[PDB]
């Protein structure tokens, strides 16, 4: 006899920033900071650099 | 930093309403000691007060404010008008066009945060208030027959206990239902 | 028989504009324009200045 | 001089305006989000009066 509602509080664990809050756990964050450069020198669409 | 504008108030209270009776068409006035709190009167007695973790929590949202504001300004730059001569003001011209444009943009950039955080924190304040009206509200669907205008009331009497347990927020609506 | 909620309404009576209203007085405002120079040189961090 | 400080400049500049519109958006969807439960709270309520 029992209904209700809720909200899908899954366990992923990153915490994003708020101007009222410090660094507030929330479950899904897709990251807008790439910070993976492979560290050396690569091509420009094929052409080889003038090194 | 400095900026070109006349006045910005970083703004931490509420309006100012002077007007018991309820806040709609005034808010209390005698109420000293914090933000928010209760006034209720019965056979034992009467009393104002100020809520704390509402309070709390507003103050640690108005610290956070306040230091977010200051620390988030990056560096500063040491922006000395220099020195051209007569024959080269092509770089001064170029230079003060620059300098006026990056005074001009903190400017509009330092008005508009002023007026984004405080707006927001003000109806923080009105949407807490507006929580725990909302909360004393809950239990009370049948045995205290809500006067309205904004102020509430007991359909009953009770004493000490009845009135630390609604502090609490624990109002028992079936127990005292004998009518 | 009566229990109702209130917001604190002191005296305080200094006006903070919005982009909805005209300069609304309301009670606490930690101002941040800082305008009150000395008028005067004054040492840096007690070196004196190259006058 | 200058091109250090026009350089300088507009990376601050840039890195405020990022902040701002992720602290901006983020709160705002997220807060979307709550209202969206909200709703449908209401809305499931809305007919509940007496049975």
């Amino acid at each position: 006899d029992t209904i209700c509602i809720g909200y899908h509080a899954n366990n992923s664990t990153d915490t994003v920033d708020t101007v009222l809050e410090k660094n507030v756990t929330v479950t899904h964050s897709v990251n807008l900071l790439e910070d993976s450069h492979n560290g050396k020198l690569c091509l420009l669409k094929g052409i080889a650099p003038l090194q | 930093k400095y900026v070109r504008s006349a006045k910005l108030r970083m703004v931490t209270g509420l309006r100012n309403i002077p007007s018991i009776a309820g806040f709609i068409e005034g808010g209390w006035t005698g109420m000293v000691d914090g933000w928010y709190g209760y006034h209720h009167q019965n056979e034992q007695g009467s009393g104002y007060a100020a809520d704390q973790k509402s309070t709390q929590n507003a103050i640690n949202g108005i610290t956070n404010k306040v230091n977010s504001v200051i620390e988030k300004m990056n560096t500063q730059f040491t922006a000395v008008g220099k020195e051209f001569n007569k024959l080269e003001r092509r770089m001064e011209n170029l230079n003060k066009k620059v300098d006026d444009g990056f005074l001009d943009i903190w400017t509009y950039n330092a008005e508009l945060l002023v007026l984004l955080e405080n707006e927001r924190t003000l109806d923080f304040h009105d949407s807490n208030v507006k929580n725990l009206y909302e909360k004393v509200k809950s239990q009370l669907k049948n045995n205290a027959k809500e006067i309205g205008n904004g102020c509430f009331e007991f359909y009953h009497k009770c004493n000490n206990e009845c009135m630390e347990s609604v502090k609490n927020g624990t109002y028992d609506y079936p127990k005292y239902s004998e009518e």
